[PDB]
């Protein structure tokens, strides 16, 4: 069966001068009809204090939290697989609610959502 | 949105290569598709015995393409009486957002790539997973896979529905190996696994005392 697909997703910030300005963003994966509980992993090229290190060894920090019913919940350990705490819909049209704080140690950081299939 | 046609790949050892279909289903934007192989332990390998071609490619909106898996000479040094596990990875590089102060989310698909040597070549719809053996032990069951293939188990329970849906720690048993799993004791255990094409069949087990097998 075809692998899940993820439609382009990007979270925004207008300007803000361990985590400032909680934020809600969703990622909806369209998956196989029989996918089970599979957990995903979020990684980045460079990290620090469990945050994504944007763009010599210093930069901006982006923290990620597993959304909890609109309420910010447990943080996301980068590089560790996790079973989402905010999943809505069917396999054919899933959704993961997450939170993204901010910090520091025109930026366009990238975070890899790893779907490893059993 | 870069998509891959399968959740696992089986490489027929009696073949020199095989292709994987991929596609960018985004209507307006072009995507980059990175492809590469990792070893048994998920470490990237660039010189065989299994290689991914091409390493990087662009897919214009709605475009379709492929990724070729081919083996090198050293592929022969792998056992020919069992499968060797590799991983196929496909990562998308989304068009750089023209926006500012933005965090891009990219998808990386990692699937199991089973190198299955010719001597153990399978036929379509062939089932070997029914050869598993469940041995009751403290905690749960020691599961035995006497076959030459990797077997991924995703469910185990007292009823067929309990095996399909029910908190279970997915486990993959290597060829000719066994592992123990935490589970409640069931008089009629049902095990669910994943076949070559992603289907999820449920097996019915009959326990003769401590040992349970499929009729």
């Amino acid at each position: 069966v075809p692998a899940c697909t993820v439609s382009n997703t990007t979270v925004d910030w207008q300007d803000v001068e361990n985590g400032n300005h909680e934020k809600e963003f969703t990622v909806n994966m369209r998956c196989p009809y029989n996918l089970g509980t599979m957990k995903v992993t979020i990684t980045a090229t460079n990290t620090y204090n469990n945050a994504i290190l944007v763009q010599s060894s210093d930069g901006l920090l982006v923290y990620l939290y597993n959304s909890n019913a609109g309420n910010i919940g447990t943080a996301i350990t980068l590089g560790t697989p996790f079973t989402p705490g905010k999943i809505t819909g069917n396999n054919a049209d899933k959704t993961i609610s997450l939170h993204a704080k901010l910090g520091y140690k025109p930026f366009s950081a990238t975070a890899t959502l790893v779907a490893s299939y059993s | 949105a870069v998509s891959l046609d399968r959740t696992r790949a089986v490489f027929d050892g009696s073949e020199k290569s095989m292709t994987l279909d991929i596609s960018n289903d985004n209507k307006q934007l072009p995507y980059l598709a990175q492809a590469w192989i990792e070893n048994e332990n998920q470490e990237k390998i660039i010189t065989g015995p299994v290689i991914a071609t091409p390493p990087v490619q662009r897919l214009e909106p709605g475009a379709k393409s492929m990724v070729r898996l081919s083996t090198t000479p050293d592929i022969s040094k792998l056992p020919q009486d069992r499968e060797s596990l590799f991983y196929f990875n496909l990562r998308e590089i989304p068009p750089r957002s023209e926006k500012a102060n933005v965090l891009q989310i990219a998808l990386q698909t990692k699937i199991k790539l089973f190198y299955r040597p010719a001597a153990i070549k399978t036929r379509p719809n062939e089932v070997w997973q029914d050869q598993l053996i469940l041995n009751k032990v403290s905690g749960g069951y020691r599961i035995e896979n006497p076959t030459p293939y990797y077997v991924t188990v995703i469910g185990l329970g007292g009823s067929e529905k309990q095996a399909e849906e029910g908190e279970f720690e997915t486990v993959m048993l290597s060829p000719r190996s066994e592992q123990t799993v935490k589970s409640a004791n069931y008089n009629t255990p049902y095990l669910s696994y994943i076949n070559d094409y992603g289907g999820r069949p449920v097996l019915s087990f009959i326990c003769n005392g401590s040992r349970c097998s499929v009729k």
